[PDB]
């Protein structure tokens, strides 16, 4: 019982918001994190790093605002306040992008700081820290695509910057540059994204649908004591019911249960790897056969060339202003068009 | 289309001709299926750590868990004892069938608004449109990311369907 | 030799084969398009 | 001071009609002055 | 269990199971070590990065021909 | 019988106290013309 | 020889520390004061 | 500059106000 | 039974056996680099290391032998395309003869330690159960790490005895295996100078052996030993797999962009060197050089080393692949056979043109001429309706430069513009496509396939120290949790310490 | 042999479905 | 069209040694003693 | 419980809003003023409607040099006359 162990004591206090020595780091870098993206959003510009507006400030709304990534002369540099950029200027910092490492980087160490949460509450409290397990998934999505995907370009600058519409923009040119719904790694994640909502909401609606009447109120979920120790739906019934109309069905809850933390878990995995390998233009873009049967014949059409012509679209027209550090002049008679659009 | 490449089709001309991605039943949808995947992972993980012991350690949990037994095969009071501290003791249902409501509710009333963003933008009533909206002191364009958004978008307008437009409005 | 006390049975039950050959099945359905590129 | 002398549905009504307000002057802003187009 | 030649010569490499010293033993200056072991990587990125500079260091295939 | 000034009240205050600034800030654009 | 950027890593060396120690130091302070009680 | 004092004179007026008002319970509890 | 995803913990308390799983692993590990090496012995075209090198035809281990000083055949050649060398036994044939046999002796240990488990040694002489003192076997194998660290920074590196390392001049032109001298100064930590590499073993050697002995000679505090649960063999696991996720990550970076110990003769130039034009600056810096001491434009150009323009070639930039493109880098663009020479553009008034360079990102680029201000002066248009700067109308030639069109010039627009496509991708080279059947499509490097696979399995193990870590620490309920768990131990204000049931 | 690759694979799915819904172990109540 | 020659084989493998692999374990696992 | 007051009991208590009926309107006035002054664009270096650009320029001033950015920056204010 010396000072190491009260303050174990006093960080473990069971209070409105528990804070543990996971605390001390996530407290601080989400605040920051949080704090930033709001600061950011409210009154800083991307006008010296990207040629954008992006604050309340500005003019911008809230699907429009953004903590825009730096320059894409900056590279790949921390862009620390106190470093050689920004030399310790608060708003040369603030003109050069430093808020969007300082959120990114923040934010990495307060998902580290969470899971760590996870871990420290799970042992407090008695229980396995699959909470925590099934949390790597965010953190590996996270990593891959605003550190390893960014790290892997030429900058800062091709990461996702902060902002609703700036997503949307990262999506539209992962589409046209990189052919990421092509991507079998993505395919997965989809799955296990539409596939974990699915799990959700059958799981859900099975639970509500075979129910036991446990009170006399038609509004039954006051019929529910998180003490009793009986199952308040039926498992036998709801087997019975969804093995008559698809064919199977659960028997086993716990194996339910670990299924539904597996699928969505597993899905997001899968997209971090190809995050990862589109970090090196390692991209699912062609399929070599279609374009040596495509190239020789000019009446062979399929979805897949249908949908390149789209991505060769959205390269030439998005580039000039999405990458102005290229300086892309494509004179009007280069830019490809179909008729009379 | 029936078919995986023809739905990506799909997808992009939509985002060229309805500008989908800034409609808010989309992301709507967004909400519900990222939450739904969100919910399903939160519910599984919490059921399976407060799963009570029921066999030894060269056996599968799962085998603790009997078909038709009466008895709940997890604490549920643990589990939220657990997820009422990770977050705060509020934010964390102790009610089962409460609960389970909310992983239906969620991700279906999500894909409803969904639905009706796509059943709606079936009659052209489309995203927001942001374009060119922040103007300077003289009336310079100051783009925003809405703006670049724009610029893709058009450059999937002018490449889809190349043979099949003769005038210079796509209206439909 | 005498008997190693460590060794235990391994077991694989019928849904886990039906759920693991879906899993593989499907994989395979999803990845051949790129092995044959 | 003693709680519960204000009466929990009138500080639910008014905070409630405040973020009406405050929400309702952004959309406003999305017409006038900056971000309007005009 | 069997016993060998070998496996008598290295019986006590094997025999302190579970041994520990009392408490926190050297803990301290473990963490020192750790604390020092950090600033160093901190170093070394930081110099891979360009954020630390130095004299006669030229991060680049240009560092030395 | 009850404490005024816990680690929740902090918690609280770091969050609503910037809040209730930014409003205001953002409130002030709304009248800002080019 | 000591650069700008030498100087601004002790900068920021100098700045963590002071901020793990004062937010230690206050920690370590309070748990001090506020113990748990035992029986 | 006199527009961080304009600006941030409501603040410290606020924490000056509510120190006030919350004083005797704070000393009682500390 | 045993789930199919657990049928390995039989080993978790049997030293013997798990030794001989390690061994058979190991025998495994060393099997795969022997195969290997005779697949990319049975494979390697030596006849080229200007145009054809080791990197161009994916080699994967030829070069980690090269890097380390094996750069030698019996059958005579060398990477660095000499003749009539000796290497001695040790050549790649060696090494991957070596690495059978080592693979071979490995699985027959594994088979004793398998059948002979249950050896004294393994047992705890106080309780007669399976034990391994882990502290103390982390100060051997630690001390033993530190001695063989040093060893090869004093004695490999430094080539007081061994062959030294790769080192090449910074365009990646002359290298070959030099005796590096460590460096003690600040620029022993940058990434591009080898002393460092040297410096860096001997130090963290020397600390290795220092530590090594420390912890064979001090045992843990009672409280580490606690909390990182020491009699635990899954702990060791999981820092163990925390400790080569970092160093997997690390690999990956430096192979990315680039260090003294990822020399571009031996995997191939980085992404960042097409980026930053590091390969034109030079070539440009050399041919004004060559005018200013009196050269003719053609002798200038034709003074460029082939292997120096051909690395100014996107065709070798890392960032230019496909996941499912697979093969060496000749099955795409071909076997390179020769520069055709530089390529400069002219309009009908004489004024030199530039083609833009394709950036990385894009798959397919247009082709635009500007004059030396980046004003548009000739491109190749989509729709022709409207064309002002057409190839045709502003009468755009190409003279070539060096290389095999040197001296030569071509006018007529179908030539001219098929010139300027190859110009965006930078020099210009003659290729054999036949030879390999090559598709024409872009194929990434061995620096490539290697950073990803790493970055790919770090991703990876973070999973598993997670996992693992996890089952360290919760072992007492990864079968479930206390049936008679109290209600009051998570019910909020019970307890004044969370899960603390004396603070009640 | 692409075309029967993916054929091939169809089918066998088409089957496991088959015998997953009417040759599964059978729930059994305790 | 041309493919990957090497395609098949790939397929071919990647479906059959995981599906031995369960295959193998299903059996042995219905052999055992009920 | 966790010891600490129930919310409910606070917002609804007199004293909590005689605090706070002064603290609310002081920070949503103290931000306000944040903005009107102008102090917002000097502290985070954000461009007023007619900093943008020079009167006829149309180029972006973008930032191309990664440890001399400051002064390009600086140089860009400058070129506002
Ligand atoms: C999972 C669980 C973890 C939980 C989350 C944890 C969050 C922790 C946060 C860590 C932050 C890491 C910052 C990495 C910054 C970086 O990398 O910065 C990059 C620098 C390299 O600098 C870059 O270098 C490039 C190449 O330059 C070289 O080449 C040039 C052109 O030829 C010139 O010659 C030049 O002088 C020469 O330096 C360009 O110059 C770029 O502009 C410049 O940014 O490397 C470096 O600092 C160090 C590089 C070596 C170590 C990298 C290890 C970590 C990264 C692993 C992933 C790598 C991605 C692989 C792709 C897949
Ligand atoms: C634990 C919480 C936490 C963590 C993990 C971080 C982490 C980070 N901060 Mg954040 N920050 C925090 C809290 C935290 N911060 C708080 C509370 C504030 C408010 C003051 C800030 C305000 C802040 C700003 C303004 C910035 C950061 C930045 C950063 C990044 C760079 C920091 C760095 O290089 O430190 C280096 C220092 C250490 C690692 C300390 C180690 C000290 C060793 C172990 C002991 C030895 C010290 C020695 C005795 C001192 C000798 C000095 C002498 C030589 C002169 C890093 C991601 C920078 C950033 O994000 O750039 C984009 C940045 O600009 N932080
Ligand atoms: C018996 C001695 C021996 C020798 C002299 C070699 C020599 C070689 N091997 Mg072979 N190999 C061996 C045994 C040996 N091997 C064994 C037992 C295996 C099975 C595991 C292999 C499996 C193997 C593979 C798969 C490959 C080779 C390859 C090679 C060649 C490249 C070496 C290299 O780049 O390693 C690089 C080594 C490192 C980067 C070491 C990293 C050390 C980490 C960082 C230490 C971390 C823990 C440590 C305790 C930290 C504390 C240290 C302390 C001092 C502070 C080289 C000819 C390569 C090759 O060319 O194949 C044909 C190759 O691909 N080897
Ligand atoms: C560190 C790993 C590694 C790396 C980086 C390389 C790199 C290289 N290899 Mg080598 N090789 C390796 C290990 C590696 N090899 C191993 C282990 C073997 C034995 C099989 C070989 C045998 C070998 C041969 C025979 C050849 C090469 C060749 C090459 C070159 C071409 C690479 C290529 O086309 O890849 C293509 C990569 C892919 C197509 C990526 C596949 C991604 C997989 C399939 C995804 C799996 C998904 C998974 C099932 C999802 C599960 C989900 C579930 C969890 C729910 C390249 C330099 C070629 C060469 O040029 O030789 C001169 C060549 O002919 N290699
Ligand atoms: C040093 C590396 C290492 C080692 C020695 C172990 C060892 C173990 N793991 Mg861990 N693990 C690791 C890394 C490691 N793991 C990594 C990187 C991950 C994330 C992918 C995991 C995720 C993980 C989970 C989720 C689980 C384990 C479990 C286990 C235990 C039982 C394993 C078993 O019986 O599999 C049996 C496996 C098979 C019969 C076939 C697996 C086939 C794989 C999926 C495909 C083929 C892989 C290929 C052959 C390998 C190529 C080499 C690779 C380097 C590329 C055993 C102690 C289990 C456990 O804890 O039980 C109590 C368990 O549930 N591990
Ligand atoms: C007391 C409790 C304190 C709680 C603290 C909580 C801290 C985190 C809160 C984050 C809020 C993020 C949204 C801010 C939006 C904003 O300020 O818009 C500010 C903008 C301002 O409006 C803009 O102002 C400009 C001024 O130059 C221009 O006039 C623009 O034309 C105009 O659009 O308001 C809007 O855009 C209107 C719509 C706002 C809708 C908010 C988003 C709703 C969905 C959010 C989902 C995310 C989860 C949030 C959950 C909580
Ligand atoms: C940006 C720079 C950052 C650098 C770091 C600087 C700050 C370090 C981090 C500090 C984080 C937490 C600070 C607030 C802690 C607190 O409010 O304790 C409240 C304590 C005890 O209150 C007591 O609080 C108890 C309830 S509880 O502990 O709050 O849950 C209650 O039991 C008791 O009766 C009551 O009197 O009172 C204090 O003395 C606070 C000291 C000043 C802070
Ligand atoms: C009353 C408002 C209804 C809103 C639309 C419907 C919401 C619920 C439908 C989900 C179906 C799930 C599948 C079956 C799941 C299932 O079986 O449900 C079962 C669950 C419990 O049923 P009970 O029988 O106990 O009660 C329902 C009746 O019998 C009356 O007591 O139903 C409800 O909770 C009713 C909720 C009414 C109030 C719901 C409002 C929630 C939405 C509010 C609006 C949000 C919009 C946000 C947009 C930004
Ligand atoms: C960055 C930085 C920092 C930090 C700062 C901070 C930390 C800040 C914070 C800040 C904050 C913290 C802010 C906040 C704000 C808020 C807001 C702005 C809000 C708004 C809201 C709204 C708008 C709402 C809406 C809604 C919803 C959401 C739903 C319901 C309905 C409605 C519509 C109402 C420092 C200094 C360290 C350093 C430098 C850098
Ligand atoms: C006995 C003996 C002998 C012999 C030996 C030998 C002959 C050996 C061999 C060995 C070998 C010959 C080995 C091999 C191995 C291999 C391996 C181990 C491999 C593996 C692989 C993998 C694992 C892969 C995977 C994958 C795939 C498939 C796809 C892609 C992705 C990945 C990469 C993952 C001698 C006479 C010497 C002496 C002594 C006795
Ligand atoms: C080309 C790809 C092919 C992939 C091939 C993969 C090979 C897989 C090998 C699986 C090994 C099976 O391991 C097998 O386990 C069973 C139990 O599970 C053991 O069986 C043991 O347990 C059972 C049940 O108590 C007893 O009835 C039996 O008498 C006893 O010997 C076998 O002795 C062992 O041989
Ligand atoms: C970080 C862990 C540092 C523990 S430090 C530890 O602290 C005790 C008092 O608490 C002392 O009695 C003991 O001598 C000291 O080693
Ligand atoms: C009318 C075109 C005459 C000029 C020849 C084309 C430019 S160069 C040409 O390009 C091919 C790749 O496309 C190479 O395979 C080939 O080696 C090379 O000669
Ligand atoms: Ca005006
Ligand atoms: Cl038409
Ligand atoms: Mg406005």
């Amino acid at each position: 019982r010396g000072w190491f162990d009260i303050l174990d004591d006093w960080l473990k206090r069971d209070r409105f918001v528990f804070v543990g020595w996971s605390g001390i780091l996530l407290f601080p870098c989400a605040y920051l994190a949080l704090g930033g993206w709001l600061t950011g959003t409210t009154f800083v510009t991307s006008w010296y790093t990207h040629g954008l507006a992006s604050s309340y400030l500005e003019g911008c709304n809230f699907l429009t605002v953004a903590v825009s990534t730096p320059a894409n002369s900056m590279g790949h540099s921390l862009l620390l306040l106190w470093g050689p950029e920004a030399q310790g200027d608060f708003t040369r910092w603030c003109q050069l992008g430093g808020l969007w490492t300082f959120i990114a980087l923040h934010g990495a160490f307060g998902l580290i700081g969470f899971m760590l949460r996870q871990f420290e509450i799970a042992r407090l409290v008695g229980v396995r820290p699959y909470n925590a397990i099934a949390f790597s998934a965010p953190i590996a999505v996270f990593v891959s695509v605003f550190l390893i995907y960014p790290l892997g370009q030429s900058s800062w600058f091709f990461a996702p910057s902060f902002g609703v519409a700036a997503i949307f923009r990262f999506l539209l040119f992962f589409q046209g540059f990189h052919n990421w719904t092509l991507n079998p790694f993505h395919m997965m994640g989809v799955a296990g994204v539409l596939g974990g909502a699915l799990l959700c909401a059958i799981h859900g609606a099975t639970v509500e649908n075979t129910l036991f009447q446990d009170g006399e109120g038609a509004s039954t979920f006051r019929a529910f004591n998180p003490t009793q120790a009986e199952e308040t739906y039926s498992m036998v019934t709801a087997n019975r019911f969804w093995s008559q109309i698809f064919g199977i069905a659960f028997s086993n809850k716990r194996w339910l249960h670990f299924f539904m933390l597996f699928v969505p878990v597993t899905g997001l995995w899968m997209s971090a790897i190809g995050v990862v390998g589109l970090a090196l233009n390692l991209r699912s873009y062609d399929f070599i056969s279609q374009e040596i049967r495509a190239a020789e014949d000019p009446e062979f059409e399929t979805f897949y060339t249908k949908n390149l012509l789209l991505n060769e679209g959205i390269r030439a027209w998005m580039a000039p202003q999405d990458q102005p550090h290229e300086n892309f002049v494509f004179p009007e008679e280069v830019l490809p068009r179909g008729n009379a659009l | 289309p029936l078919g995986i490449s023809g739905t990506f089709n799909f997808m992009i001309v939509f985002q060229a001709e309805h500008n989908i991605l800034m409609h808010p039943f989309h992301q709507l949808g967004v909400a519900g299926v990222f939450g739904g995947a969100l919910f399903c992972a939160m519910h599984g993980s919490l059921v399976t750590s407060s799963l009570i012991r029921e066999t030894t350690e060269t056996e599968s949990a799962n085998y603790g868990y009997k078909f038709g037994q009466e008895e709940e095969t997890y604490n549920i009071v643990a589990a939220h004892g657990y997820f009422g501290r990770l977050i705060f003791q509020y934010a964390s249902f102790n009610n089962s069938r409460s609960l389970h409501f909310f992983l239906a509710a969620w991700p279906v009333v999500g894909v409803w608004f969904a639905a009706l963003g796509i059943s709606t933008m079936a009659f052209n009533l489309n995203g927001f449109n942001f374009n060119h909206s922040v103007i300077d002191a003289k009336g310079n364009v100051i783009n925003t990311w809405a703006d670049i958004i724009n610029r893709a978008n058009l450059g999937m307008e002018v490449m889809h369907e190349r043979n099949a437009h003769n005038f210079p409005l796509d209206l439909a | 030799m005498e008997p190693n006390p460590n060794r235990q049975p391994v077991e694989l039950n019928r849904t886990s084969l039906y759920l693991g050959l879906l899993l593989i099945l499907v994989l395979a359905l999803l990845f051949s398009s790129y092995f044959f590129n | 001071s003693e709680g519960g002398r204000i009466p929990l549905w009138i500080v639910a009504t008014v905070a409630g009609m405040g973020v009406i307000v405050i929400v309702g002057l952004f959309f406003y802003g999305a017409y006038a002055g900056l971000g309007s187009s005009l | 269990a069997r016993r060998t030649w070998l496996g008598d010569i290295l019986r006590p490499l094997n025999s302190e199971y579970g041994k520990v010293a009392p408490g926190w033993g050297t803990t301290p200056l473990m963490a020192v070590f750790m604390g020092l072991f950090l600033v160093f990587l901190l170093i070394i990125l930081e110099i891979y990065n360009s954020t630390l500079i130095l004299d006669g260091v030229n991060v680049s295939w240009k560092a030395l021909g | 019988s009850y404490p005024i000034f816990t680690v929740r009240w902090v918690a609280v205050h770091t969050l609503a106290v910037p809040t209730i600034f930014f409003l205001g800030a953002i409130a002030a654009m709304q009248f800002i013309q080019r | 020889t000591i650069t700008p950027s030498l100087k601004g890593f002790f900068i920021g060396l100098l700045s963590g520390a002071v901020v793990l120690g004062l937010t230690f130091a206050v920690l370590i302070a309070i748990s001090q004061i506020d113990k748990v009680q035992r029986s | 500059d006199w527009r961080v004092l304009v600006v941030l004179l409501p603040v410290l007026l606020a924490a000056g106000w509510a120190v006030r008002n919350i004083l005797p319970y704070a000393v009682k509890q500390v | 039974g045993l789930p199919w995803y657990r049928v390995h913990t039989v080993l978790i308390n049997d030293p013997g056996r798990l030794i001989a799983a390690h061994l058979m692993h190991t025998a495994l590990v060393a099997g795969w680099a022997g195969s290997m090496a005779l697949y990319e012995l049975a494979t390697f075209d030596p006849s080229d290391p200007v145009l054809n090198p080791m990197w161009r035809q994916g080699m994967f281990v030829l070069p980690f032998m090269a890097r380390l000083g094996v750069t030698g055949s019996w059958s005579g050649w060398s990477i660095t395309g000499e003749t009539g060398i000796d290497p001695g036994f040790w050549s790649f044939e060696g090494v991957a003869l070596a690495h059978i046999v080592l693979s071979g002796l490995l699985f027959l240990a594994a088979c004793w330690h398998w059948v002979y488990w249950d050896l004294e040694l393994f047992r705890d002489p106080r309780t007669g159960e399976p034990a391994l003192d882990l502290p103390k076997m982390f100060g051997i194998h630690l001390f033993l790490a530190g001695l063989l660290c040093f060893g090869f920074g004093a004695f490999h590196l430094t080539g007081l005895f061994g062959p030294g390392m790769w080192v090449s001049d910074p365009y990646g032109l002359t290298g070959s295996v030099q005796p590096v001298a460590p460096e003690w100064g600040p620029d022993g930590f940058n990434p591009y100078n080898p002393g460092g590499v040297v410096a860096h073993h001997i130090a963290a050697g020397i600390v290795g052996i220092i530590a090594g002995l420390f912890h064979i000679l001090v045992r843990p505090p009672q409280r580490l030993y606690k909390a990182l649960r020491m009699g635990n063999i899954e702990t060791v696991l999981s820092s163990s797999i925390a400790a080569v996720f970092f160093a997997a990550f690390v690999v990956a970076g430096t192979m990315w962009y680039g260090s003294a110990t990822t020399p571009i003769e031996l995997f191939g130039p980085t992404r960042y060197q097409w980026d930053s034009s590091y390969f034109q600056q030079e070539i440009n810096r050399r041919v004004q050089a060559s005018l200013a001491s009196g050269a003719t434009l053609e002798e200038a150009w034709s003074a460029i080393p082939e292997k120096l323009a051909f690395y100014d070639y996107i065709g070798n930039n890392p960032a230019k692949g496909g996941l499912f493109r697979t093969g060496p880098m000749n099955k795409g663009d071909g076997i390179a056979q020769a520069w055709k020479g530089h390529a400069v553009f002219r309009n009908k008034e004489g004024e030199e043109l530039f083609v833009r360079r394709m950036p990385a990102f894009f798959e397919s680029f247009p082709v635009i001429l500007t004059d030396k201000n980046g004003v548009v002066k000739a491109d190749i248009p989509f729709r022709r309706a409207e064309s002002k700067y057409s190839f045709e109308q502003q009468g755009v030639t190409v003279s070539f430069y060096g290389g095999e069109l040197n001296g030569q010039t071509f006018t007529d627009p179908p030539t001219v513009k098929s010139y300027a496509r190859k110009a965006i991708f930078g020099e210009i080279f003659e290729f054999d496509t036949e030879t390999l059947n090559s598709d024409g499509i872009f194929r990434t490097s061995p620096r490539g396939w290697f950073t990803f696979a790493h970055a790919v399995f770090a991703l990876l193990f973070f999973f598993g120290h997670i996992w693992h870590g996890a089952r360290t620490l919760f072992r007492d309920v990864f079968s479930g949790i206390d049936p008679e768990l109290s209600p009051e131990q998570v019910e909020w204000g019970f307890y004044q310490k969370v899960g603390d049931v004396t603070t009640r | 042999m692409e075309t029967i690759t993916y054929v091939f694979i169809f089918a066998c799915i088409i089957a496991l479905f088959f015998f997953a819904i009417f040759f599964r172990e059978p729930p059994r109540i305790t | 069209m041309e493919v990957n020659q090497l395609g098949l084989i790939a397929t071919a493998l990647f479906v059959l040694v995981p599906s031995v692999f369960l295959i193998i374990l299903y059996v042995q696992t219905e052999s055992q003693q009920k | 419980t966790t010891g600490e007051r129930p919310f409910s009991d606070i917002i609804t208590s007199v004293r909590y809003w005689v605090i706070h009926s002064i603290t609310i309107p002081a920070l949503f006035i103290a931000g306000w003023l944040f903005v009107s002054t102008g102090l917002a664009y000097d502290v985070f270096g954000t461009p007023r409607p007619d900093s943008y650009y020079a009167q006829e320029q149309r180029s972006i001033p973008l930032v191309t040099d990664r440890f001399e950015a400051k002064q390009q920056v600086e140089t860009f204010l400058e070129q506002l006359k």
